[PDB]
RNA sequence: UUCAACCAUCAAGCCCUGGGCUUGUGUUGGGGACCCGCGGCUGCUCGCGGGCCCUGAAAAGCAGUGGCGGGCGUGCCAGCCG
């Protein structure tokens, strides 16, 4: 409806003998899409990317904490890709960007980049490079217990 | 006045032939940009709170006349009206001296952060506001724009005089040339800043103007001052002293009674 | 057993004494705490130390709270070590800074009618003062005629 | 300048990379 | 669990309305309202307590009928940011009183289903039926303490309760402080 | 001073139920909830700190 | 006890990290057949 | 559905789409009319117009008992002001028409018999008081039955004046509703013997007197001019009790 | 278990016809040189208020003064005054 009400008034200005950018500000939005945000990342254009945690096939995410490492753009990892698209008006987004922002806005951002670069990821320097899984189950772990509780008596 | 002209511009001969004396220790541009600073002390705390709007004297000889003064207008909502009152019916000079014109709306959004305050206070000489929203402006300005009374907002009235006003919709301001008189008369005004305090300083002049000329703007700054913004008149005034940033302190009046009223005097 | 210190600092303004003690009390039982706040005026000054019974608790708290995004602040919270301990610490602690007037006493005292004595105590000072300042004003090439003051 | 364009516009030393030129 | 967040809000919200009040008092300075109350800051300071207490606004939609005074004004302009009264008209007057209408015989909340209950305890003063008690409430007459005592306040409605998606949600929404003057009457209409 | 008497709802009510338009029911001021076992999500289960 | 306490700032320490919403209902069923629920038709 | 679709939108937070589909529920308590449209019901239920008229009793009973209750969520608030606009109407056919014929003051309300095309109408309005909604009726249903009836009442008024040339619906005033007009509020425009017993007499209710029945029958039965007090409400002949025209004066004070 | 917005986007009172005056009190914390005014301090100095710069909404004891009421003389007041 946005939409179609700035087409209507641009429409209106080129009736009249004006040009579209006469009518219409500059926008500020989030970036989404998969590979436009991927395009911004190694153009070093996104401000800050964020990474649904749950993409599946995780192919398609697993390369994006490392190309943001080399690029030197914060990052953050965030739960849920429905709630992404809530966001960006859809179903699902694997990856959302923040290129530039308002005036208003610019203290905001830079708060939330310092928030996460010593809340996030100072804290998962050291926790990213290690292997994951290897949790034993309920009945292996009293199992174990047991055997080790044995041997030390014995 | 119980003031004495000769004895001001005797002083102000010796205080300028100091600044000089002093700078030649640009020479030129140490001379010059030095404010000369009018001291009162008085007997008892001028005001009893901090008034954070300051109060205007009218000067016969003007003060930031130079072209390298920038000014930053306040006005109400919306913007955009005043923007195009100064882009069209103003005065080449005053369009030139105003450098930003921004209403409250946009300066509570844009400039919440504090070096986002600082950096308009640095980009900026004199600030003026409408005084509709003159009320607004310590919280969106903070302790910035107010701990130092130097670049604070000087009240000016942008208001027609005579439901919520749609700002799109209706201004109500007053005619143009009737704004541009308020302009430059609150450009031309001294500024003076009531605080709990004995001592006021204000600004009167420059070191590169004649010393005639801060004679007279200091006569006039002293009886406006007097008869305005002092409870209990000249009883309550203690002293009179001209400075400069860096020099001493040069009286010009003292008094012969130390006390308010003869009610203080206890057997 | 041995107490724990934690300090805090990047507080926004309005988290203070009782907020802390407050929302701290879902961590644990605090035995002290203090915000450091000016004589001055009375504001604080962005930081407090709190001393839990408990290290353990303590050092919990700190690891939650650190690095917290709180109205636009980003929380420290650290443990301090035992022997950087300062024993003067907690002075003032679990008790309000009270704010106080400095400015309007110095103005009653102004106000205040005194006796004749100390009358010419103080214009007697001011006679000093204005000579001294007649000495400062000699190198000036300035010249004034003081009017003596006369004595109630 | 202000601290927040800084951080915002903070990046690494490595070059970006581009798929091809454009307008 | 509390929040941080949580906590600097009531504290940041507690100064503002203590501001607020020391700012009224400081500067201090015959019709009729009618005051609802609504959803305000969860923590009250003890003078907008008391004052609630006293006007009997303790739930949530329970309205009142006022007599504008000076002292009374004063109260209001106190307790407005947990209200919000406007000038009720006839039509909102005669349906809360017909519809809503219970009388405080001995503390208890006895319905006005009769003249009797009116012409025994207002009888004394000349309102013997239920629309004398209109009009002692809307012409504001010298009884109208007493009529206002009499009655109790009155149980509005929230029509949200009859949307599922909705249900949860407050019907009149905090932000537009001040006197609503006529438009009360929407309120009253949605609500009675 | 003439006192009402009788309920007009409760009148409609019983001619509708005599007339046989529909019949005669109690109120049910508590249904039986479905009976549940509250138990603690993994996430929160796994929290270690 | 010391496990109570820090029981207790553990407790904390999840609610600010996490939320409050710890606990989901679980249905209870007295037979171990699933049955095709019923939909509309 | 579009509840669910409702529900997807507030959980989703497009607040817009959340508007645009909950305008498309048509829900009672911003229409006053019953969510689901009865129309093909009526004509189902009622071949004739003379079944329409005969049922009318029930119809009228229920409307003009629901006219004077508080809301509630079965019935909302909008859909008790068409009730009552509804049976204003009908009072107003039944007074250009002068059908009505007898009533009688019981002691659990006021009985009315009028004579609409050979059928005789009776139906039952209670007395202007805090009517008591008691645990022992199902009140939900009732109000299924109220929307069935509004349905009915509804055409019902429509054929009615169209029969007697009139403009349906009649012209509202909604500035004298809010000063208290109540059936003075109806302006009756054209489309496109016991009649004239208080013909000739001016009439003043006082403020005791009940002025809905009074007025009804009185201007169902001749009257022309009737005033009263004025908080009765807006629209009376007079208001000032010293006016010299008034004939008869109801009173019921001691 | 909501970190939103919400002061006056002008009112009231004077002059009595000029468009001017008064009130409506609302400021993040630190750091560095350095010119002052006023109160104590024998004095140094310390307070109260000004002047010139610096800073992400930055921070690592140094807390200092007298009383009304309230709580159990008081390192207690989400209550005030000085």
């Amino acid at each position: 409806q946005e939409k179609k009400e700035r087409l209507l008034r641009e429409a209106t200005a080129i009736k009249e003998g004006k040009k579209k950018e006469d009518v219409s500000k500059k926008p500020y939005t989030v970036k989404y899409g998969l590979n436009h945000v991927v395009g911004l990342i190694e153009n070093k254009k996104a401000s800050l990317v964020l990474i649904a945690n749950d993409v599946d096939p995780i192919e398609l995410v697993v390369f994006l904490p490392a190309l943001c490492r080399k690029m030197g753009i914060p990052y953050a990892i965030i739960k849920g890709k429905a709630r992404l698209g809530t966001l960006v008006h859809k179903k699902t987004a694997a990856v959302v960007a923040i290129t530039e922002v308002r005036s208003e806005d610019k203290n905001e951002l830079a708060k939330l980049i310092s928030a996460v670069k010593e809340g996030y990821l100072e804290k998962v320097e050291d926790t990213r490079k290690r292997w994951g899984g290897g949790i034993m189950g309920f009945k292996a772990q009293k199992r174990e217990e047991k055997r080790k509780k044995s041997l030390e008596t014995a | 006045i119980p003031v004495d002209p000769d004895q001001t511009l005797k002083a102000c001969k010796a205080l300028l032939a100091h600044i000089k004396k002093a700078a030649a220790a640009d020479e030129e541009s140490t001379v010059a940009e030095t404010p000369i600073w009018l001291t009162l002390t008085t007997k008892k705390h001028i005001h009893d709170s901090h008034r954070l709007q300051p109060g205007k004297i009218i000067l016969p000889h003007p003060l930031n006349t130079s072209e390298e003064i920038s000014v930053c207008l306040i006005t109400a909502d919306p913007q955009r009206f005043y923007k195009n009152a100064v882009a069209d019916e103003f005065p080449e000079d005053l369009r030139a001296k105003i450098g930003r014109v921004i209403d409250i709306s946009h300066l509570k959004a844009k400039f919440k952060a504090y070096e986002a305050q600082r950096k308009l206070f640095s980009e900026h000489d004199v600030f003026l506001a409408d005084t509709r929203i003159i009320n607004r402006l310590p919280k969106a300005l903070g302790k910035t724009f107010y701990k130092t009374t130097t670049k604070r907002p000087i009240p000016v009235v942008l208001m027609a005089q005579r439901e919520k006003r749609d700002p799109l919709e209706n201004a109500n301001a007053r005619p143009i040339p009737e704004i541009v008189a308020e302009i430059r008369k609150a450009i031309g005004a001294a500024l003076v800043h009531l605080s709990p305090s004995t001592n006021t300083a204000i600004k009167v002049g420059y070191a590169n103007w004649e010393p005639e000329k801060l004679a007279a703007n200091i006569e006039t700054v002293i009886r406006e001052l007097v008869e305005r913004f002092v409870p209990q008149k000249w009883q309550n005034v203690r002293n009179f002293y001209v400075k400069g940033p860096e020099t001493a302190a040069l009286p010009i009046y003292q008094t012969d009674e130390l006390w308010l009223d003869e009610s203080k005097v206890v057997p | 057993s041995q107490p724990g210190v934690m300090y805090i600092a990047r507080l926004p303004h309005g988290f203070y004494e009782h907020e802390l003690r407050g929302y701290f009390s879902q961590f644990g039982e605090i035995t002290r705490l203090r915000v450091v706040r000016n004589k001055k005026t009375g504001a604080s000054r962005h930081r407090a130390f709190i001393e839990f019974a408990d290290a353990e608790v303590a050092d919990i708290a700190a690891r939650t709270m650190d690095k917290y995004l709180l109205f636009g602040h980003i929380l420290t919270c650290k443990i301090v070590p035992p022997a950087q301990v300062h024993p003067d610490l907690f002075k003032g602690a679990n008790r309000r800074f009270k704010v106080v007037p400095w400015n309007k006493m110095a103005g009653r005292q102004l106000e205040r009618p005194l006796s004749e004595s100390q009358w010419q105590v103080k214009v007697a000072k001011e006679e000093q003062r204005r000579a001294a300042r007649a000495e400062k004003l000699k190198e000036m090439g300035y010249e004034f005629e003081a009017p003596a003051l006369k004595v109630p | 300048g202000l601290k927040a364009d800084e951080i915002i516009a903070q990046r690494s030393a490595l070059p970006a990379v581009s798929v091809r030129k454009r307008a | 669990f509390k929040r941080a967040e949580k906590y600097v809000k009531e504290y940041r919200e507690q100064e503002r309305e203590k501001i607020r009040l020391a700012r009224i008092a400081k500067q201090q300075g015959a019709k009729l309202v009618f005051v609802i109350r609504i959803k305000g800051i969860n923590k009250i300071p003890p003078k907008p307590r008391k004052i609630l207490q006293l006007l009997r606004l303790r739930q949530i939609n329970n309205g009142v009928f006022v007599k504008v005074t000076k002292a009374t004004a004063e109260m209001i302009k106190i307790v407005e940011p947990w209200v919000a009264y406007g000038y009720p008209n006839l039509k909102s007057v005669r349906e809360l009183i017909y519809k809503r209408g219970y009388g405080k015989v001995n503390g208890q909340r006895i319905p006005l289903t009769d003249n009797a209950i009116i012409e025994e305890n207002l009888g004394k003063y000349g309102i013997i039926c239920i629309e004398d008690l209109i009009h002692e409430i809307f012409t504001v007459g010298p009884n109208f303490k007493q009529a206002a005592n009499f009655l109790w306040p009155f149980k509005l409605s929230n029509p949200n309760g009859g949307f599922r998606p909705r249900k949860f949600k407050h019907f009149i929404e905090g932000g537009d402080l001040g006197n609503r003057e006529e438009h009360i009457n929407a309120l009253i209409r949605a609500m009675n | 001073r003439l006192k009402p008497e009788g309920n007009l709802l409760k009148d409609r009510y019983r001619s509708m139920i005599v007339r046989g338009k529909l019949e005669a029911r109690r109120k049910i001021p508590f249904r039986k909830q479905a009976k549940t076992k509250l138990t603690e999500k993994w996430t929160f289960k796994d929290f270690r700190i | 006890s010391k496990a109570a306490k820090g029981a207790q700032a553990k407790k904390a320490a999840q609610a600010a990290l996490k939320g409050v919403h710890s606990h989901k209902k679980t249905k209870v069923r007295k037979s171990t057949t699933f049955h095709r629920p019923k939909t509309l038709v | 559905a579009l509840e669910k679709k409702i529900s997807r939108a507030l959980g989703r937070g497009d607040v817009s789409n959340a508007a645009r589909l909950e305008r498309n529920a048509n829900l009672p308590e911003k229409t006053g009319k019953p969510r689901y449209t009865l129309n093909h019901i009526i004509r189902e239920r009622y071949p004739t117009f003379q079944d329409a008229l005969r049922d009318l009793d029930d119809c009228l009973s229920m409307l003009f008992l629901f006219a004077n209750l508080p809301s509630t969520t079965a019935v909302p608030a909008k859909m008790i002001a068409r009730c009552e606009r509804l049976c204003h109407e009908f009072q107003h056919y039944l007074i250009v028409t002068h059908s009505l014929r007898k009533s009688f003051l019981s002691i659990k309300g006021i009985y009315y018999q009028a004579n609409i095309q050979g059928e005789d109408i009776l139906w039952l309005v209670p007395y202007k008081f805090n009517q008591r909604i008691v645990g022992d009726v199902d009140f939900r249903i009732m109000g299924t039955f109220v929307e069935f009836y509004m349905t009915l009442l509804g055409f019902v008024n429509y054929r009615l004046y169209t029969s007697i040339g009139l403009k349906y619906p009649p012209k509202f005033d909604q500035v004298k509703d809010d000063q208290g007009a109540e059936l003075a509020a109806f302006s009756l425009e054209g489309l496109n013997d016991p009649s004239q017993l208080f013909a000739n007499f001016t009439f003043f209710l006082s403020r005791e007197t009940p002025r809905q029945p009074l007025e009804f029958i009185l201007r169902a039965f001749g009257c022309k001019r009737i005033g009263w007090d004025a908080v009765l409400g807006e629209g009376a002949f007079t208001t000032d009790e010293s006016d010299p025209r008034i004939t008869h004066q109801i009173i019921d004070r001691p």
